[PDB]
């Protein structure tokens, strides 16, 4: 049982097992206590598991948000640093609201940011949107893309239907069966 | 330990075929189940010999042999629904081989695939392959443009399409590339910034004149 | 009048730190402003004062309503202020450090009344340290800070 | 390096003087 | 058994083994505690790995972001020094949002930086983009260039469809079989 | 042990052939497995001599011999689809070799490749090599300009191509070069910027570009 | 055993063995703990190793970045000392994002720096690029030029194709056999 | 202590030829394999005599003797593709040598290089060395300027070339130098910018340069 | 027997051995701990060895860089002291990036320093370059003179091909054999 | 040994900067045709600066002296 990773996260260890089980190799989630989690694989599956590590860029970085490097603890805050923290909380709250729709499994929303208009002589421009979504299969997914643009339409000041782009897709095949141990 | 027990629990997504060169062929259905079976023969829990075939690459393995010994041949795709009798879709109006030298090709295609028993040859028509691509492109109401030339046609989908016009066009082509392949007809989905979706006109003294199709488009100020 | 304003602002800080202005609650600051006037006027000088208004007619011809372009104007006051503080940087650190060094001796000898002693000694010190970098450092910053005609595009635009 | 096939004048926001001077040969 | 490298951490050691395994030589992952890891190969397999260490410049350096040059704990922050973190956090968030598509294993996006058009009176210039991606093989990777452009187009203020360039390719062949020990 | 067990576990990607010069040749398929096989013979776990051959590397070695003893020869490529009986694609409309001097070439080529048993020389046409390449260039909808001269043609692709045309161009040239090779027809992709972006211009016989409301440019005819 | 060099660290020693093996001589990498590494060769090989030391300028100097001259730990930072630290972090990111293309093994990218625009009112000039690359051999490297100049074009404000220059070459021939010990 | 084991593991990049003057000859292929063998012979683990030969060195070594004893000779290249029987490529239309004294050249060339068993002399044509050199530079659609003169031609490639046409023109010359040698035809690739860098001028037999809208310069007639 | 240099550094010691072996005299390198290295010769070669010391200027001076005389530790930093440290990091990085080209053993690049153009109303002058290189023999060194000009051209703002002057040469004859011991 | 012309007065006043002058010395290895070695150095030295010309550089070079390899000898008496 050769070791692969250690010092991981609870969600980072639940991600390493989920990629290898897609590719017909088993794993063991041995807990180390206060260090974290550690993954040890078998010896004939060592060459294949190393190859899937380089491709998927594992271990996963923590997902970044824009309001993580402009913290609200400072005594002074610029207006450039105050619209970006407001906008960074709407696209997270809109993501929590998008998963409660009928059929959406996951989504990600981006909004066009405004930087220079705080100090430049221009009034602020219109807002542009972009959305992704993953649907459960069996869904007629050509008609679902007009119900998200209507919800996203009057979530801003004045946007058109050309500045919102929805690219959605049905989910992948199910992985349900066990990999199977090598007979040694 | 036999072969179909060392694979997964569901013994119906794969299909084990006996070979003729003393080998054993497993028939997967997609690229995900292909890596499922190749991990078994790579980790080494099987004593005898085994190979993995696939629809998208066995159509490539005997097209590399085919464009060396039989050039200038017009065909579309080989379908592998029953692997003991494949079907070869030739062109009728572009192939000029007689019956005697078409039976030599079936016995020569038999030597490339040791799992097959007999390759079936039928002569598909050439305008039916263009009529299904045209009537299927008008049915989705997509602004297209046809360019007819000798030895294959091509359809260009220009313009600034929105998300529904991309999703309907991308979905029809992949359900069409599966049937006929991309040897004859090629699709040309591209996004440019013009609100006029592909067409072009010049205007003088009588109205508008539809220009000949070219590559340059006028960028739209609106 | 940018580099003359900071130079007149420079002399007021050195005047104010040494005492000599507490009759409110100046002649020395007039002296530096005259000095940077002559050393600007000698090498070139007047050739660049006319060139910026000859180019100003090439980019702000009337019957076109050009304006002084507000959004880079709002940082003009701190732009000379950060040039004021770094130019008055080295002489205010020694005068301030000398006072608390004198103040530690008043804690070591209680009835010295070092506030009275601080006024007698600081005017000689506050002028002496600036004599060391008066020659090689002051007059080249005067020529560097002279506003040149090449920056005339960034402050204007015509409106129709 | 001028990719067009035919003959003609393409105008992108002309000021009606450089447009009508171009018609001054026909 | 001669040692190649020592003192490497966790993330570096799974990349050095993944390059040598491409070239038919074995490797061992030895721990040393807080002094990082070490890697030892056999004596006949020593001359090949030195040639491949110089070429691929291994071990890899940590991937650099522009946010590492401008830390938030400075006492004064210019307006020039705040848009650089802002550009370097949107550039990472669309990279994490492109990985959720069907078939993409890795991606990297580069935004066009403009900083000198803000303090001056010139109008701000147009913004340009350039993206790379890697898809699994067996996919029609010529038809999937149109929805990556559609997703990124109205994620900003005003871009066109020709200031963005996507150059993508399919992944390499899978390495699943063992290298094999030298027989002596 | 014997050679077919000293390679990897997958005993399908290599195929060893015994040579005539007392060697044993292995026929790989790309550069990723040739360095795998050449790692074996270099570390030294085999007593006799052996070599690793390739499709493109052997296609440059026997072209260096051919332009020394037989110059001014018109050929395209040698195909290695079966490595025991290769097929040599000779040109038809550019040489005047008879049957008597084709058997000296087919018997002196066998002694340079000890693994093969016989070479099958066929005379390919010269217009179909360029007719499938021109017709293959219209199907990708690319602007081009063919320049014909004696003993070879060439296709030059110019313009402000977008990202779908520089991916369809690489997928077409590499599929044609894989079959015929770069001996007769050569492509030349060069990309320039558009002088006409926000400019108004007149096209036709008297073409010019107005780079400003008061600035004309008369180009080359 | 004549000693050639002593006191090298980890990355300097792996380059010395990779150069000497090109000229049929082998070395020994002896660890010494805190005093770095040391490299000894035999006595008949001593005359040849000192010839290749002067010509290849070994040991290699550590590679220099422009951000090392301008540290981020200063009290105040000028705008001249901010665009030099900004331009130095994009060009370190641009050559690591070039390694995720297909075929490429190494890359080096240079940017033209703006100097006079920080103190003058002149508008900035166009930015020029230049790149180096090493490709895995056998590739049709003629058709490989049109993708890097297209990728490098719209990663900035406005460049043109006559101001980008790429000079690339295939890697050298492989060294896979052992030198052989000199018996005498 | 045999010599073929003293070299590397792979015995395919070197080839040992026995000379006639008690000296073995190892024929390498490039400069890297010559240094692999010259390190072996310099350290001295072989008590007899041996030498390593090459192609770029041996073609410049036996031209110093030939440019002293046989001057004004028109030849192209000496190929060592078979190291026991080299081939001397003599010119046809620029010599006045008979059949008898050509055997004298084939015997005075054999005694200076001991490994060669026999030298073969072939008469190569002179205009077919430039018609293949012109047709290859025409396939790349590159601008050139041919200058014919007595005993050698010269192709001039100037201008501001781009990145693909320098690599494609540097890959073409060294593949031409590898087969023909640099004695007859010389490639002169020169990269310089637009001469008269931004000045308007009136070329042809009465030329003048305009330094300014009100300044004329009169050099040589452009 | 007789000494001629002592107290050298590591890189100053390795240069004296490589020069004397070219001129058929054999020397010995002895380590002395903290007092650096020392170099001894035999008895009859002593008169000739001092003659080669005077011509080759041994011991070599440490190489001088322009950033050494303008240190960053000064709390004041003039703009003439910032462009000189900016130029001096570019003219070592382009030379070190030039060493990754095809067949180059050494190189040295020089850039023109312009400091007094921004202080007055005078326009900045054009920038000139110069480079040296030593190529491995067997190379056609008339065709390698245009790739260094193309790479160095658009690595700066705006140069011409007259301002770039590269002069290069082939390497010297290799010194590989031992000198030989003087017997008496 | 190389020498550069120093300028002091022009940087402060309205006077334009003067031209730049270079001068080089060299000691060459003997056996070299040292009449042809004078053109690569002036080609190298020209555009290593802002604005110089080809007639403000002067190269003076000489081959090294004959080598001294034999021992002096001890004075016997």
């Amino acid at each position: 049982d050769k070791d692969l990773l250690k010092g991981l996260d609870q969600e980072q260890a639940n991600e390493v097992i989920a990629v290898l089980q897609m590719h017909n190799i088993e794993a063991n989630k041995i807990d180390s206590g206060k260090l974290g989690y550690s993954i040890t694989v078998a010896e004939p599956d060592f060459t294949a598991a190393v190859y899937w590590i380089k491709t998927y860029q594992l271990p996963p970085r923590p997902r970044v948000e824009i309001a993580q490097m402009f913290p609200a603890d400072s005594l002074v805050s610029s207006p450039r640093a105050e619209k970006a923290r407001l906008y960074s909380a709407i696209e997270q709250r809109l993501e929590q609201s998008l998963q409660t729709m009928e059929g959406v499994l996951s989504a990600r929303v981006h909004i066009s940011y405004d930087i220079d208009a705080g100090e430049n002589g221009r009034p602020p421009k219109p807002v542009h949107l972009s959305a992704l979504a993953v649907y459960e299969r069996g869904s007629p997914l050509a008609h679902q893309i007009s119900d998200i643009k209507r919800f996203l339409k009057n979530s801003f000041a004045d946007v058109d239907y050309d500045n919102i782009s929805v690219v959605l897709s049905e989910r992948s095949d199910a992985q349900l069966q066990a990999p199977g141990t090598p007979v040694k | 330990a036999e072969l179909d027990s060392l694979l997964g629990q569901e013994k119906e997504r794969f299909q084990v075929l006996p070979g003729r060169d003393k080998m054993l062929y497993v028939a997967a259905q997609n690229e995900r189940d292909t890596l499922w079976a190749r991990q078994v023969l790579a980790r080494g829990d099987y004593d005898k010999n085994a190979r993995v075939i696939n629809e998208n690459e066995e159509n490539k393995r005997i097209s590399i042999w085919l464009d060396t010994y039989y050039p200038q041949l017009a065909y579309y795709r080989i379908h592998f629904d029953e692997p003991r009798k494949p079907v070869f879709w030739l062109s009728r109006q572009r192939n000029t081989m007689s019956k005697k030298e078409l039976e030599v090709l079936s016995q020569k295609l038999r030597a490339l695939m040791p799992y097959a028993d007999s390759v079936n040859i039928t002569l598909m028509d050439d305008v039916t392959a263009a009529g299904q691509a045209e009537a299927g492109l008008k049915q989705q109401a997509l602004p297209y443009s046809r360019r007819n030339h000798k030895g294959g046609v091509t359809f260009v989908i220009q313009g600034a399409l929105d998300d529904v016009e991309i999703l309907r066009a991308r979905q029809f082509v992949d359900s069409y590339y599966r049937t006929w392949g991309g040897r004859y007809v090629q699709f040309a989905i591209e996004l440019k910034d013009d609100w006029l979706k592909g067409r072009s006109f010049q205007y003088g003294a009588e109205g508008y004149i539809k220009m000949s199709p070219g590559h340059w488009y006028f960028p739209s100020p609106l | 009048s940018w580099p003359f304003w900071v130079m007149h602002a420079l002399g007021c800080i050195i005047d104010n730190q040494r005492g000599a202005t507490l009759s409110s609650s100046s002649e020395m600051a007039n002296f530096l402003n005259m000095f940077a006037a002559v050393v600007y006027l000698q090498n070139g000088g007047l050739v660049t004062m006319v060139d910026v208004l000859n180019k100003s007619y090439q980019l702000c011809d009337p019957m076109n309503e050009c304006t002084p372009s507000l959004p880079p104007l709002l940082t003009f006051i701190n732009q000379v202020a950060q040039n004021a503080l770094v130019l008055a940087s080295p002489v205010v650190l020694v005068l301030l450090l000398s006072e608390v060094f004198l103040g530690l001796l008043s804690r070591f000898a209680p009835q010295m009344n070092a506030f009275a002693i601080s006024l007698t000694v600081k005017s000689g010190i506050a002028v002496l340290i600036m004599l060391l970098y008066f020659s090689p450092v002051l007059p080249d910053n005067v020529l560097r800070l002279s506003f040149q005609a090449t920056g005339l595009s960034s402050w204007f635009y015509e409106r129709g | 390096k001028i990719p067009v096939t035919g003959s003609g004048f393409v105008a992108k926001d002309d000021s009606l003087r450089t447009f009508f001077d171009a018609m001054a040969l026909q």
